């Protein structure tokens, strides 16, 4: 009599978990601090379901049949509606994300509130990636992440485009979100493009004074870390290493409006290097990395 | 007085027949030693280990690094 | 201080290219000049300051980044007449309170 | 609200058939199906 | 073939000889073009005129050659990093003097050139950093070494950088776990980077090694130590450490560099105003002539510590000892104990012949060496015509 029983039980579950998803939606809809409670909620019902599964269903088929069920149930709105954008366009999820990346620095204390915080978003992010392998869970998290950061690089551009500190304060950025990504959601490719994609829309999103400024910084960055790390001693030959890392904080620009005029800035002062020292190890290793950001080679 | 400001330890790490069909290492094929009548030579690797030609051609058709230590296969062609 | 003249370009460079190249046309004509008056205010701030303050400078850059966003959905377009009236009216009273404040400062 | 139970399968509330473990009565809504008819008791909050 | 002949024969020993050896490669590929215009079979001819000028050689002498060789390529290396002006002129010097060099890829001695070119690539590694000069070498002569050694050096640094990435996760899992335990239930500082070797591809030697951590240096370092040991051995291979390294010291307003041994005495001595050798040594437990060169760069002028031998105090400096070179005054030993075996073991298994990957497993397990040197020992046998290939069969190795 199985199939019938198949059929009834798939559409029950199935109904009842969509019921109980708006349910707790409509309820962090209204308080945006209830993310902090909503993950053990979500361990009792998978805690239970699995209880059910292995007690009364033999085939290890008809297990992941139910778990499925379950699943794209209750897991999936639950997601999409956690992760829309409202009016002035702050999601909850985005704004947990874009609190735990504020409170990151004062979070060292391993007694205090940000501790505490800090690792609640932890738990709960892991959790909702816990069963990826384009699932529509998935998605709608990398789109959501791609949103923080590309607020967060819109803010410190706009802030700070002046000072002489403005390479090494990008590339310490690109860092340190990196970091974030890496112990919020695993290890995962989506997610690097995602920071990718959320850099080089915050760099768009400029005007055409502010582009050719930002242009000029980088290539006089890359200059004077080269001549240093060639003439200077144990600091140059430190200071290399720091411009080996930072290069992939801008090779974003691969593929812009940026890099034509990031390319006739380059051309300029690597001609006076050219003919102040010869074609060193130097360049040659520098357009091994970082070659593709040039239009017209 | 003294201050550490940074520091950079070093630690090595530290701990034979055709393993992959684990006949002995100087002894034949098995894949071939069902159908008797023995056709493999050895095969060497700049990652130093010892296996059969039978072995490996099967194996790298199938995969494309080192089963023993997990770097892309060579064939040795040194002293050749 | 860089924010606000970002903020200020960025806005000049789109009313630029608005003006290079039907309630709702009229509409976006109104704030296409009253983010144009906001812009000739906020150079002139700028020009001052290059040659309540913590409440006079968050106004300053609520009234920029409003600017900013009705010039942003005016090239995107590309009651609601009595509220583009009253903004208007409020964007050149504070010119007038700027430009008054700059003439008694110097 | 049609809520989707598979590929082709929704449902939709038809109406309250009675009233009756947190002191708050539930209510034994029935749900119409557009490829039978599903009873579910649902509590208060979530129907509304 | 005579002219690079009659020239090595003639001076092997003076310290000019890559210099020399070098101008002479340059001069003659000049005049050959020169002669018969701008031609490859002309390019090819000299190639194998100063590879066969080479092998006729006697092993002692090769070996100092292959020394000469690595030598030369690390002096410039280093120096045109450290130098301002001239480096840059060195740095071009070497990457033009590299072609010479690559006659050695496949010859008898690229084993010999590659086991002493190691130990000078360690020493530099762990004193500078894994700086971009020694990829862009490695990119060009890559295929002089038989076994691929410094590649895999390159490729260890590479894999302890992740290694730190996957330990700081490690750490946050286990503090997010205990906290949930704790919320469940009830309801200034030194930076140590840790580098992880591997002894397939290093040359560490049995003399620095650290056997007991906790009774040399201080608590905090010795619980740092343990924490990645602990996670090393949870995620895994034991871990051995090494007296290798460096470190960053503050010292008033001085910033100095040191090595391990050095930093470890100088901590010691951060609590008395005095320090006698013999304890010393008894407490390390290390090698005297290792404390010796260690302390060397430390009494002396610009130093830190002043010698009455008494230590005491003298009252950016760059205290790190320099590469000591060896001196090629074991391995023809080894060459020759390897010719006896593989020539018994061709002269007993029949005119038939054998295989010759089978014979280095035969000659590896008689031995029971490296596939390497058993490799350059058929070679070495088979140009002095002791051995021959099967021209029916060329794996077959038959004797003559
Ligand atoms: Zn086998
Ligand atoms: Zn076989
Ligand atoms: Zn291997």
């Amino acid at each position: 009599f199985w199939p019938l029983f198949r059929e009834q039980l798939c559409r029950r579950t199935c109904l009842f978990y969509t019921i109980r998803a708006q349910a707790w939606s409509r309820d962090i809809a209204e308080d945006h601090r209830r993310l902090l409670q909503l993950c053990p909620r979500l361990n009792r019902v998978l805690r239970h379901e699995q209880n059910f599964a292995d007690r009364f269903l033999p085939d290890d088929e008809a297990a992941q049949a139910l778990g499925k069920t379950c699943w794209e149930a209750l897991v999936s709105p639950l997601v999409q509606n956690i992760t829309s954008p409202d009016a002035e366009g702050v999601s909850a999820l985005g704004w947990l994300l874009d609190q735990y990346l504020e409170q990151r620095e004062t979070s060292r204390n391993p007694l205090s509130r940000a501790a505490s915080f800090a690792s609640r978003v932890r738990r709960l992010c892991h959790l909702l990636v816990h069963v990826e392998p384009p699932s529509s869970s998935l998605r709608n998290i990398t789109q959501c992440w791609l949103s923080v950061v590309q607020e967060q690089v819109s803010r410190f551009l706009a802030a700070a485009w002046r000072a002489p500190d403005f390479v090494p304060r990008y590339c310490k950025l690109y860092e340190h979100l990196q970091r974030a990504g890496s112990e919020l959601f695993g290890p995962r490719a989506a997610f690097m493009l995602a920071l990718r994609s959320g850099f080089s829309g915050a760099l768009l999103q400029q005007s055409f004074l502010t582009a050719a400024h930002m242009s000029e910084q980088f290539a006089r960055y890359i200059d004077q870390q080269i001549q240093g790390g060639l003439i200077g001693g144990a600091p140059g030959v430190e200071m290399l290493g720091q411009l080996q890392r930072h290069l992939e904080p801008i090779m974003v620009l691969s593929g812009l409006e940026l890099a034509t005029t990031f390319e006739h800035f380059y051309q300029h002062y690597m001609a006076d290097r050219l003919l102040s020292f010869g074609s060193s190890w130097l360049e040659g290793a520098v357009l091994e990395q970082i070659g593709l950001c040039f239009p017209n080679r | 007085r003294f201050e550490v400001k940074k520091w950079n330890a070093v630690a090595l790490w530290a701990w034979d027949n055709c393993a992959i069909c684990r006949n002995h290492i100087m002894d034949l094929c098995i894949e071939c030693q069902a159908n008797q009548a023995e056709e493999c030579t050895v095969a060497w690797g700049v990652c130093n280990h010892a296996f059969h030609f039978h072995c490996i051609s099967r194996w790298l058709k199938t995969r494309q690094v080192c089963p023993l230590d997990n770097r892309e296969w060579e064939f040795q062609k040194y002293g050749h | 201080y860089n924010e606000r003249c970002t903020f200020h370009h960025q806005a000049r460079e789109f009313a630029v290219n608005l003006r290079n190249r039907p309630r709702s046309f009229t509409f976006l004509n109104d704030a296409c000049q009253g983010l144009e008056q906001a812009r000739k205010v906020l150079a002139y701030a700028c020009v001052y300051s290059f040659y309540y303050m913590d409440v006079v400078e968050q106004q300053t850059e609520n009234l920029e980044l409003h600017t900013n966003a009705l010039q942003i959905l005016l090239e995107e377009t590309l009651d609601c007449l009595s509220t583009g009236m009253e903004l208007l009216r409020r964007i050149q009273e504070r010119l007038l309170a700027i430009l008054q404040h700059s003439a008694q400062d110097f | 609200l049609m809520v989707p139970l598979g590929p082709r399968l929704q449902a939709y509330p038809e109406e309250l058939i009675r009233q009756r473990h947190d002191g708050h009565p539930e209510y034994l809504i029935r749900w119409s199906v557009l490829k039978e008819h599903i009873l579910m008791w649902l509590s208060a909050p979530e129907v509304y | 073939q005579e002219q690079v002949s009659r020239f090595l024969a003639a001076a092997w020993r003076a310290p000019d000889f890559v210099p020399r050896y070098c101008k002479l490669y340059e001069h003659l590929q000049r005049a050959g073009s020169e002669l018969f215009g701008p031609r490859a079979a002309f390019m090819l001819a000299l190639r194998s005129g100063f590879s066969g000028a080479l092998l006729q050689q006697s092993f002692l002498t090769a070996a100092h050659m292959s020394e000469q060789f690595a030598r030369y390529i690390d002096q410039q290396i280093q120096g045109g990093l450290i130098g301002g002006a001239p480096g840059v002129e060195m740095l071009g010097q070497l990457q033009r003097h590299l072609e010479p060099i690559m006659v050695l890829s496949g010859l008898e001695l690229a084993t010999t050139f590659e086991h002493f070119y190691q130990h000078y690539m360690a020493d530099r590694l762990l004193s500078f950093g894994s700086s971009w000069l020694e990829g862009a070498v490695l990119e060009q002569i890559g295929l002089c070494f038989p076994n691929r050694l410094p590649q895999l050096m390159l490729q260890s640094l590479s894999t302890s950088e992740e290694l730190q990435r996957q330990f700081h996760l490690f750490q946050l899992q286990r503090l997010d776990k205990l906290f949930l335990e704790q919320e469940d239930e009830e309801e200034p500082s030194p930076a140590i980077s840790i580098l992880v070797l591997s002894p397939r591809c290093w040359p560490v030697s049995p003399l620095c090694y650290l056997y007991h951590p906790r009774k040399c240096l201080p608590t905090e370092f010795c619980d740092a130590l343990d924490r990645f040991s602990s996670f090393y051995s949870q995620s895994q291979r034991r871990l051995q450490w090494t007296w290798l390294g460096r470190a960053e010291l503050q010292f008033g307003k001085q910033i100095l560099h040191v090595s391990t041994v050095q930093m470890w005495l100088l901590l010691k001595f951060n609590q008395t105003e005095e320090v006698s050798v013999e304890t010393l040594l008894k407490d390390s437990d290390l090698s005297p002539e290792l404390l010796l060169q260690a302390l060397v760069p430390l009494t002396s002028g610009n130093g830190p510590l002043t010698l009455h031998g008494v230590l005491r105090l003298h009252e950016a400096l760059w205290l790190i000892p320099p590469q000591a070179y060896l001196n090629v005054e074991t391995l023809e030993q080894k060459r020759n104990l390897l010719s006896c075996l593989l020539v018994r073991i061709l002269k007993a298994h029949g005119e038939k012949g054998l295989h010759i990957d089978q014979l280095v497993c035969l000659v590896l397990e008689a031995w029971q060496c490296t596939s390497t040197d058993v490799l350059s020992c058929i070679l070495h046998l088979l140009g002095q015509g002791y051995v021959k290939r099967r021209d029916d069969r060329p794996q077959i190795l038959m004797y003559a």
